[PDB]
């Protein structure tokens, strides 16, 4: 439904880590790197790819 | 843009469904949408247009059927609270409605049936449903005068009875 | 359940719902049973004197590569076969009226190929038949409701005993099913087999030799409906009352009674729906 | 109290057929709240037909009017004035003052028939006396009316007659000072503003309801439905539908409770307009202050003012 | 008194207009618990309505989730039935309580309020039993015939104002008498009747 | 009868302000059932008097 | 069934679910008091008057 949906404020942001730590970026999760170096809100409304 | 026809209308990912009538309310250059006091879209800026429009709903309430009785007929009208009768697809127009199925007639007779706003609806004899302004009881005017009495020269006792549910 | 109303909303015939009358009597030159698209639900009255009509049968495609169902009625049994069949343009059933022996055998039971696979095999409760050929009106009505539902397939039929006119009669009476199956396929159209009443008068072929005679039957469809449904005592349903066939019928179903006393009722609230849809976007081109 | 009605289905699920199948599990609760106020919006109807439809025949009054120095014309009905209404009665109408699927049926007596209805009771009392209410009206000459009056409250007859134009004008001075007091404050007519105000807040309150979230992603239903997948809309529209069941739910509660308070009002003013507009109620204070002579009842919006005159003994 | 109470009885059995109150009371509790009945077939938010069925059919971590739902639904229909039971008893207490102050106010003793007994005078009632309520008969009176007569409110007889006691004046125009209101009978002036 | 008011806020969410931000998403609930007794404590004096 | 007890036991991703729950059947406590008080009320209303 993103096609048919509409928003504002959009923002793109990129980084890559190991496989491992794919798990850790996704709303309320606990990770050494999602701890100490990016964090998603918990309430965040958007895909991760 | 459709004006005036029910439609539904995406607007910037805003979804309603009103019809769609040009508004003279001031939107300062700033505001995009518009609320009523209970906090309800009310108008909105076509983004191409560049216009307000105001938006109401198109319709709602029951449809009430009255019937005379299935004994007595199988053929009943059917009141519409909200519809002006251009809106709904022998119509008479009334405060408490919009009404299909009945002829009214200017005599007036106690209510059998209530329509609601002073219009009730009885079978009458071919046979029709009828709606007419209901009329109180029979107008007499008692005569007075400054010497003149009326007593009672008869008297009848009568039973009358009243129920009441105690448990 | 016993002297009771009970609303029910599954699938049903409307009341007073579009009738198609097909037909396949010869009166000139009369004969016809194409393939008919089937939705969810779809009913047949069969009405037959001289049992011309026997069969049905149901497929996506009838391609012999998506399964597909065939109903065979013999005397001995009604037989139900599930496999991907092969059938032609044009299946029937054959009957001849030899000198000989005065009795109708089957002279092409060529309806299809043969069966890569079945899913499910089956044979109906036994019953007999009258197999006479003799004119006449149709002494006797038969109605099947064929539905599809959770991977089920369900057929519920009644047999009417008074023939009277040809068209389906006034008279309401309800119908218990006969069967429901365990296989379950998909379904897009259906077709009904007749009995080619071949005879010593005919030129002697496949193609030109045939005089049926008299044959009648209405497919309609089912959508869903909310049907208040009156029992009795005994516990058969005597007479229904539709829901959405008119403002008396609504009210009844409110009420949930046959009788409705004088007064006023409010049911089915009425909002008027959209004609039309539109969508307002932004000019901007920019591919972001 | 203004009827009120909420489809249940339009307020809960919205204009979406998928809020209403999530309903459809509930089952009665949808029906009932729906059914709960009806029986309220035509218990409202048979209200006014008890307290002002008590008599069966419309009764008129006379043309040369004559009713021995009493200045009723206040009270009475104007007919150069729209909708017969008295000039007590329209300053009283002038001080008091579909949404969202909330539609407010109208009432089934009509504001014009109402004031007919009091206007014939009013009638009936001056030219009948208290004869009406048992039997066909009998007219007695309204000085032997008060004269009998009097005698009731224990005052015999002679003090009315030998003091009637005394009398005379402290009824027309008294009319005055309701009407110059009415007119002045909304004090007097605060009761029925009241269950007006009570009302209309109970149904904004309920407007306010659907933009709560009940902690679903958002509050709009048909964003919900916009920007969630077939199955992510289970678990989000369900906490919407059970809260503004909840929300549905005090409301009918409420109203119920509200309304049992106006049903037991307007039992008194039953008994009050068969005790006191027709008849003479011995009960001390049950129809105004100190002995009571007689009672005129004047429609309100939404209500019934009564007047009440009352004999107090200014001396001693 | 005779002849009206045959018609009480006639009319009792013709019609059920009379009874009508006491048998809407009957239907609304009927119906009530009909309804809360008829919810536990209805599953708020699970797989399925029997709780027998929800347990065989999932597991024991996941069916606490499931069968949370249910008992909510189902807590908060008994509630409602509750709450809508308290306020029809309310309905019926007032109802109830009125009954009382009728049955001591008419049958024990004759009431003055109008129309707080019947239709007119109220001369007496009687208490009669039924189903869940109490039916009361009541007997009052009512004029029925009137000839309008001259009056006047005094008679002054010798300079000296004469008013009629516990009677009004009522004349033929030849001759002038005093009689009670509810009643017609005419009687001679005397100082009997007049102070 | 004892007039009684209890303070939503108070009862449900209790002193933590958690509880005070997930009780404000419900609406007027809250404040609705203040009006009540409150309402209900203003009717005992009027009966007295 | 303690507010500090859960608050601090738990994180705020999660502690929200159980929250939720006590928030809501505290609400229902406290409506079916507020109602219950309303129609003790009204039967006090009717003795008073
Ligand atoms: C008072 O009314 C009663 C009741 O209507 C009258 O009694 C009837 O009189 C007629 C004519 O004489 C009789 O045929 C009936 O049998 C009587 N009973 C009834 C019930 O009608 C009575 O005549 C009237 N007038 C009086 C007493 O002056
Ligand atoms: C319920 O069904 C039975 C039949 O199963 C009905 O009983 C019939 O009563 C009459 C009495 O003479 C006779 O026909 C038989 O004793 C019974 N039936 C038959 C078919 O012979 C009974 O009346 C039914 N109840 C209804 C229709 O309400
Ligand atoms: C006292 C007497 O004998 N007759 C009086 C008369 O004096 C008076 O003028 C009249 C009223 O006009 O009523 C009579
Ligand atoms: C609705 O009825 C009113 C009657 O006063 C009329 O003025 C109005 O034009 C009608 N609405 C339409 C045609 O949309
Ligand atoms: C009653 O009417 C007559 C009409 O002739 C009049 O003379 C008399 O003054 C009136 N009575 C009053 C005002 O008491
Ligand atoms: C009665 O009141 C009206 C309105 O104030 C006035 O016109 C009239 O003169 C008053 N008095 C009499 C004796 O008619
Ligand atoms: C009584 O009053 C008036 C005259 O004032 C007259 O029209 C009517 O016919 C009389 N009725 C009776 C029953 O005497
Ligand atoms: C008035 O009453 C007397 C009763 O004795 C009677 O003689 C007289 O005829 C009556 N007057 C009439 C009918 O005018």
């Amino acid at each position: 439904k993103l096609n048919d949906l509409c928003f504002t404020n959009v923002y793109a942001d990129s980084f890559v880590i190991r496989g491992d730590e794919v798990r850790q970026i996704a709303p309320g999760q606990t990770g050494k790197i999602a701890d100490y170096n990016y964090k998603l809100p918990d309430d965040f409304t958007g895909c991760v790819i | 843009l459709v004006k005036n026809k029910c439609v539904n209308f995406n607007f910037n990912g805003l979804t309603g469904t009103g019809v769609l009538t040009e508004s003279n309310k001031k939107f300062l250059p700033f505001q995009q949408f518009g609320r009523d006091i209970a906090d309800t879209t009310d108008a909105v800026r076509d983004p191409q247009t560049l216009e307000i429009l105001d938006i109401t709903p198109c319709s709602f309430g029951g449809v009430s059927v009255i019937t005379p009785g299935t004994n007595t007929s199988n053929q009943v009208a059917v009141l519409y609270q909200g519809v002006n009768c251009t809106e709904v697809p022998n119509v008479f127009q009334t405060r408490a409605g919009c009404l299909i199925g009945a002829e009214h007639v200017n005599n007036s007779y106690e209510c059998d049936i209530p329509i609601g706003a002073g219009i009730c609806a009885s079978y009458q004899t071919s046979q029709s449903i009828i709606a007419y302004t209901m009329s109180l009881g029979a107008e007499n005017s008692v005569a007075y005068s400054n010497n003149s009495i009326a007593i009672p020269t008869n008297f009848t006792i009568s039973v009358t009875t009243e129920i009441l549910p105690v448990s | 359940r016993s002297s009771v109303l009970h609303s029910t909303q599954d699938l049903f015939l409307p009341f007073f719902s579009n009738v198609t009358w097909f037909h396949a009597i010869h009166v000139t030159k009369r004969f016809d049973n194409p393939v008919l698209p089937f939705n969810d639900g779809v009913y047949f009255a069969s009405t037959e004197k001289s049992n011309i009509i026997r069969g049905w049968i149901f497929g996506t495609t009838l391609d012999s590569k998506t399964q597909s169902l065939l109903i065979v009625n013999n005397a001995t049994n009604v037989v139900i076969k599930v496999c991907e069949f092969q059938f032609c343009n044009d299946p029937f059933l054959g009957v001849y009226y030899h000198k000989n022996n005065k009795s109708w055998m089957e002279s092409e039971f060529r309806v299809y190929s043969s069966a890569n696979n079945c899913t499910f095999e089956y044979v109906s409760q036994p019953f007999l038949m009258d197999l006479e050929g003799k004119q006449g009106n149709f002494k006797n009505l038969r109605e099947f409701v064929f539905k599809n539902i959770d991977g089920y397939f369900k057929i519920y039929s009644k047999h009417t005993p008074i023939n009277l006119v040809r068209d389906l009669p006034q008279g309401f009476s309800a119908l218990e099913p006969l069967v429901d199956l365990p296989i379950g396929i998909n379904i897009t159209r259906f077709q009904t087999l007749l009995a080619l009443h071949r005879s010593y008068l005919t030129p002697g072929d496949s193609s030109s030799g045939w005089t049926a005679g008299a044959a009648a039957y209405y497919v309609g469809y089912l959508q869903p409906r909310t049907f208040l449904l009156k029992y009795n005592e005994n516990g058969t349903i005597t007479d229904a009352v539709d829901c959405a066939l008119d403002p008396l019928s609504e009210t009844k179903c409110t009420l949930k009674s046959f009788t409705v006393e004088k007064g006023i009722y409010q049911t089915s609230n009425f909002r008027v729906q959209p004609t039309e849809s539109i969508v307002r976007f932004p000019n901007i081109t920019n591919l972001c | 109290m203004t009827k009120t009605s909420v489809d249940c289905t339009m307020y809960i699920c919205g204009d979406s057929t998928e809020c209403s199948n999530l309903l459809l599990q509930y089952g009665s609760f949808c029906t009932q709240l729906n059914r709960a106020l009806t029986g309220i919006a035509v218990e409202q109807d048979k209200n006014t037909q008890e307290v002002f439809a008590q008599v069966k025949q419309i009764y008129k009054t006379p043309p040369i009017k004559d009713f021995g120095g009493f200045n009723f014309s206040q009270i009475l009905p104007d007919p150069s004035k729209p909708s017969k209404r008295s000039f007590i009665e329209d300053l009283l109408f002038n001080k008091v003052t579909k949404f969202n699927g909330l539609t407010v049926l109208p009432p089934l007596l009509t504001d014009e028939m109402i004031a007919q209805y009091t206007s014939a009771l009013l009638a009936g009392t001056i030219t009948s006396g208290w004869t009406f209410g048992a039997g066909a009206a009998l007219q007695i000459p309204f000085a032997m009316q008060m004269a009998y009056r009097f005698n009731g409250i224990g005052v015999t007859q002679n003090v009315l007659y030998e003091n009637q134009k005394l009398i005379a004008n402290q009824f027309n001075s008294a009319i005055g000072k309701i009407q110059d007091s009415l007119s002045s404050t909304a004090s007097a007519l605060g009761k029925l503003q009241d269950v007006v105000n009570q009302n209309a807040q109970a149904l904004n309150t309920l407007v306010k309801q659907l933009s709560s979230n009940f902690g679903a992603i958002s509050s709009v239903l048909n964003d919900i439905l916009s920007r969630l997948d077939p199955p992510e809309a289970e678990v989000q529209i369900d906490r919407l539908i059970t809260g503004r069941l909840q929300s549905l739910q005090t409301y009918v509660t409420q109203q119920l409770i509200r309304a049992a308070e106006i049903r037991a009002s307007a039992n008194l003013a039953a008994t009050k307009m068969s005790e006191c507009v027709l008849g003479q109620s011995k009960r001390v204070d049950f129809c105004g202050k100190g002995y009571h002579l007689m009672s005129f009842p004047q429609s309100a919006p939404h209500g019934v003012v009564f007047l009440h005159v009352t004999y107090v003994p200014a001396q001693e | 008194f005779n002849s009206a109470i045959g018609k009480i009885q006639d009319s009792l059995s013709s019609t059920a207009s009379a009874l009508g109150k006491l048998q809407d009371v009957v239907n609304q509790n009927a119906q009530a618990l009909n309804t809360l009945v008829k919810q536990l077939s209805s599953n708020f938010g699970a797989i399925s309505s029997v709780l027998n069925d929800i347990l065989s059919r999932l597991d024991p971590p996941e069916a606490e989730v499931q069968i949370d739902r249910l008992i909510t639904g189902r807590l908060q229909s008994l509630q409602t039935y509750v709450t809508q039971q308290l306020i029809r008893a309310a309905e019926i207490r007032a109802s109830a309580n009125l009954a009382a102050t009728k049955m001591s106010e008419c049958v024990l003793g004759q009431s003055k309020r109008v129309d707080f007994c019947g239709k007119g005078y109220h001369l007496m009632s009687f208490p009669q039993s039924a189903p869940h309520g109490v039916v009361f008969l009541h007997v009052t009176y009512v004029p029925a015939q009137e000839k309008n007569f001259t009056t006047a409110p005094a008679i002054c007889h010798d300079g000296k104002a004469h008013f009629p006691r516990e009677g009004v004046f009522v004349s033929n125009g030849t001759h002038w008498f005093v009689t009670q209101r509810n009643f017609y009978e005419p009687q001679i002036i005397t100082t009997d009747n007049t102070f």
